[PDB]
RNA sequence: GAGCCGGUAGCGGGCGUGGAUCCCUGGAUGUCCGAAUGGGGGAACCCGGCCGGCGGGAACGCCGGUCACCGCGCUUUUGCGCGGGGGGAACCUGGGGAACUGAAACAUCUCAGUACCCAGAGGAGAGGAAAGAGAAAUCGACUCCCUGAGUAGCGGCGAGCG
RNA sequence: GUGGUUCGUGGAGCCAUGGGGGAAUCUGGGCGGACCACCGCCUAAGGCUAAGUACUCCGGGUGACCGAUAGCGCACCAGU
RNA sequence: GCGAGCUAGCCCUGGCCAGGGUGAAGCUGGGGUGAGACCCAGUGGAGGCCCGAACCGGUGGGGGAUGCAAACCCCUCGGAU
RNA sequence: GCGAAUGCCGGCAUGAGUAACGAUAAAGAGGGUGAGAAUCCCUCUCGCCGUAAGCCCAAGGGUUCCUACGCAAUGGUCGUCAGCGUAGGGUUAGGCGGGACCUAAGGUGAAGCCGAAAGGCGUAGCCGAAGGGCAGCCGGUUAAUAUUCCGGCCCUUCCCGCAGGUGCGAUGGGGGGACGCUCUAGGCUAGGGGGACCGGAGCCAUGGACGAGCCCGGCCAGAAGCGCAGGGUGGGAGGUAGGCAAAUCCGCCUCCCAACAAGCUCUGCGUGGUGGGGAAGCCCGUACGGGUGACAACCCCCCGAAGCCAGGGAGCCAAGAAAAGCCUCUAAGCACAACCUGCGGGAACCCGUACCGCAAACCGACACAGGUGGGCGGGUGCAAGAGCACUCAGGCGCGCGGGAGAACCCUCGCCAAGGAACUCUGCAAGUUGGCCCCGUAACUUCGGGAGAAGGGGUGCUCCCUGGGGUGAUGAGCCCCGGGGAGCCGCAGUGAACAGGCUCUGGCGACUGUUUACCAAAAACACAGCUCUCUGCGAACUCGUAAGAGGAGGUAUAGGGAGCGACGCUUGCCCGGUGCCGGAAGGUCAAGGGGAGGGGUGCAAGCCCCGAACCGAAGCCCCGGUGAACGGCGGCCGUAACUAUAACGGUCCUAAGGUAGCGAAAUUCCUUGUCGGGUAAGUUCCGACCUGCACGAAAAGCGUAACGACCGGAGCGCUGUCUCGGCGAGGGACCCGGUGAAAUUGAACUGGCCGUGAAGAUGCGGCCUACCCGUGGCAGGACGAAAAGACCCCGUGGAGCUUUACUGCAGCCUGGUGUUGGCUCUUGGUCGCGGCGCGGCUGGGGGCCUAACCCUCGGAUGGGGGGACAGCGCUUGGCGGGCAGUUUGACUGGGGCG
């Protein structure tokens, strides 16, 4: 519903519950609401499984327990990520519902080895961190807009294209 | 038919009024233009 | 110096040589807008603290006065007391700054540092006692008019600029 | 690397500066047009400075200047 | 310098689509097998879906050409959550 | 010193008493006023609305509104009429709307951030609305106002007092107001309908009936008290590793009461009691009628919302805005005076209202059949419904009236007999048009193509029968069959609104969207594919540096793209080109870095030219590259009794067209040749295929459904046509009233055959030839419109293009700067193939790191990068992205030549 929320843990020692369900329209992403022991709350990110029945968390510590998330530092090696900390706290640096992470494919000093999701490879830092668990995307993909146009309904442009146009109109166009 | 005369309080004001002309250097310009140069009113006041 | 309540000549009423109309200059009022500046805003409207009478408050309580924007100095103390800004036909220097058109094209060039826009000074700014000019060991501020001179000279050495 | 200057890259200086090196306090230090010797001038890298020229909104004067389609377009409940 | 009270868009915020028709996911029940696939029947009510008013349009013909009008009148037509 | 510039300005004639009265929703009659009335006032027939030609809220316009006087001009005629003139007068609110409250976009904007200056951005706070929020309603009352004025009924906020109560006491917190769409239960006013059941004013004329007969109405609003009706939340303790920066709030875990319980916000009764209340109505206009007095009646059953309770419930995906009130509390003061309550007195503003308002008062310059947002829109009939025909309430007859009815244009109605042959074309029109039953083909992505195609039904009468709402169910109402019998007309959706169907082909799939005033299409758009730049502080787009966008996105993503479902399938060539990679070698800028020469120099010196070598991207050179640009051979021979071919011979190229298709909309020789369709068919449709010049990605062959697309054919049907011929309404014509307009030197302007500058009323010869007019018919006056758009000419202009010229924007790039330390190293060089050293100086590899930047992640510290780079200066390069010029003459037309 027109919003946005949570993405990024540093406050730890904390109860990591597995919220709910709240599958999400906004980022590809499908979250549910992680509940924490204050009672502080946040729509989480949607690295999949991790049953309603919250119960995770993180920590400087560890627990691998799927899910969850800590610092490179702080993770295993052949291991698939997520919440892909890029540089030092920058929360997520990467894997937006891109179910296909990376995977700490070899780590090096302060600086571990990450696949490059999207499509390469190289490494982080030090304690820059990122949660394991998958992604969430149901392969979010195919679907069909049949006899009409999802796009429209897209809310998300018919920005439509052209390229042959009658004219010489816009850059590189 | 819908010409384009269709005149908005509210709108033709706004858009158009002492202020504005004012606010602007432009509009201030001309304006004082007008002032001397003329006599007569204005927008807004119009 | 003896007539008047403006252009209105008209009705109805009135001031005046124990110096009226009007001519001057310095005044006190100067409602609301407008740099506006207390606050907001489609100008000429609608909103707030302090003082204020106390005011009809017939045995019941309000306008008026006021006040305060912000950048400037700095007696700094908790900062109290001075300047500014908005104009303005034309003219002034700085800041920025163009094609036409001429060259019988047009890229150099020209129109020009013009036209315009901007800032800002003034009643005038501009500039202004020389690391100047030139060469007779000669001259001396800056400016402006005539002259030097359309010369010395710049150049697809062409139009021109000069 | 640009300016202004008569100088449009030129044998091309002075003054002014966009970037980088970054001297001297009177035998110092620019200058008289590449540069060099000698001569001659001047003394910078802060500031103020009325008067002599420009301009008409304003007021006056004067006209081989006009007369209502001329003159400012507008001689009077016109930049309406 | 002047303009989106022209028009093309885009942001924000309301309003609006008389009637009717077609009948997919589902869920209920029954159906030979292990469960099922899967079948059928009921319910069910989607779709830039159909038939059509207002409303949005303006092909196809008719008039009009110093018009009613610097684009309009007439018959006709497409769209119609 | 002026005809004279389609000249400017002013007047004034033309056509011309012909053309027009702004919708073919028509009028006509009696009286009245007035100088004078088709055009005003009253009245009586008649026609048009009626989803409007209704009242209403807005926006816009602002006295246009009323009343008494008046018509000079505006009213396209009048005119005593006016939305025209002058004068006077009219619109009042604690509760309606705007503010005295709230914010999203957006705009402003102290601080902060960047510009040559003007300026740009912009936090918080503020501006900002029919979005949020907020305390009333019905009747009366003037010439106009009204939820404001009357009155009857219903309230709210602030203040002072006292009475009672309780940690009150910020807005900081927490809930909280808070919401999508499609759909639907339960209940109820609005609204409608039958009542012959109640009240009353009267009638019946006519043949008939005084009868459940015709005609009016039988309602509107309300303290709470009160039962149908739902509508929203649960209730205690404790822990609060403690949050929502600070504690009791809410958030989170644990044990008990965890219901149809109790809770708190709208409809019915009602009913306090008020009003209305039509038909009156004695005084009074018995008439511009009604202002104001009987009594009213005030009742039942029926239908029933597309948004009334309500923030419903159910489903679904593209998954639905922020600040007043309520409770928690610090600062803080109350805490015998702080807040809640109760009663009594006291206070309540600023500006908005008239009338118009699907419009002569609003935009179109005009009383212009143009547009303009919300609210039930009364009924009867039609399956339903703001569609339709008639009409209710209310509105109006178009502001020019008479009179003839000729041609002729308009709109409309009809036909025999034929029934497209008319013609480019069934363009038009006419067929057909509504619901039920029967019945439905090729093909299919099995959904559909079906409303397909093809019939048959419908009206009003009586009979017996079955169903669902009807509080049981018993004058009431509805959906409905049923089947039987029967009546009438040419006809029985009787009128009115209402598909022609089929057979085929081509393109594009499809709903779409678009060139406002020609073109809605095979054009774009697409869902869908493929290459593809990009790791974030992205890449590209605006930007002078900030910055926004991107995106609070993060490789199932963001941008660049050529095609554009789905199916089947996309082959051959990287010699040139763009690009990606390579960087060893050639080249080469600024630059370092020295041989050497030169000028002046008595001399130390003092300026230049300077070159061997080191030196950047680029370019040269190697490779990879096709859903990147682009291209994808020629002729001679041979079984072929006749023809490519199965094979063979070759010259050049980078290979040298493959699968599918084919005279297609790429095939001009062509109406190609064969076939079908026909009385003949240069369109079609099938097949061949020597494809003048298809071809896979600007796809290629096909493809159900789909199209106001285009083309081909058959049934149906009609004046489209064989000529039509009749008619109805509207101008045209005669009357009265009004009364333009472009073009035009001027003119009393005939035919001829000849002529002239070679297409003459005006010149020659001749022949007919009285003067004027009106209703017409087009030929000539080279008629009107417009100083040709097709042409060439001006060394005119303006837009797009590439290996045109140049130059800039941006991008890559060497050295240089605020860009600091530590170490690992190889090269040059001159000196003393060499090695040892030496100054010189060149290359380079490293954490650091103190600039710089970024970073953040809750503070100024940490973190990451880091000598980068941003960024400044010079170098060089790409560079049509853009900016500015250019691209000759001749020419027995411009060009090509």
């Amino acid at each position: 519903q027109y919003r946005i929320i949570d993405f990024k843990r540093d406050k730890d020692g904390i109860p990591g519950r597995v919220a709910t369900i709240e599958y999400d329209p906004n980022r590809s992403a499908n979250i549910a609401l992680i509940n924490y022991a204050d009672g502080e709350k946040r729509y989480i990110i949607a690295p999949k499984n991790l049953k309603v029945g919250m119960e995770i968390m993180s920590g400087p510590d560890a627990d691998i327990k799927i899910g969850n998330a800590l610092p490179l530092e702080n993770i295993p090696v052949g291991t698939l990520v997520h919440n892909i900390e890029l540089k030092p706290g920058r929360g997520g640096q990467l894997v937006r519902a891109a179910g296909t992470s990376a995977q700490v494919l070899g780590k090096e000093g302060k600086y571990v080895i990450v696949r490059l999701a999207s499509g390469e490879v190289r490494m982080i830092l030090g304690k820059c961190r990122a949660t394991v668990g998958e992604v969430g995307n149901g392969g979010r993909t195919d679907k069909p807009f049949v006899k009409a146009g999802n796009k429209h309904h897209k809310m998300k442009a018919p920005n439509v294209r052209g390229v042959a146009m009658n004219a010489v109109d816009h850059p590189f166009g | 038919m819908k010409r384009t005369y269709q005149p908005n309080n509210r709108k033709r004001a706004k858009t158009h009024g002492f202020r504005a002309r004012m606010k602007t250097k432009s509009g201030r310009n001309i304006l004082a233009r007008r002032r001397a140069k003329g006599r007569h009113q204005l927008t807004v006041s119009d």
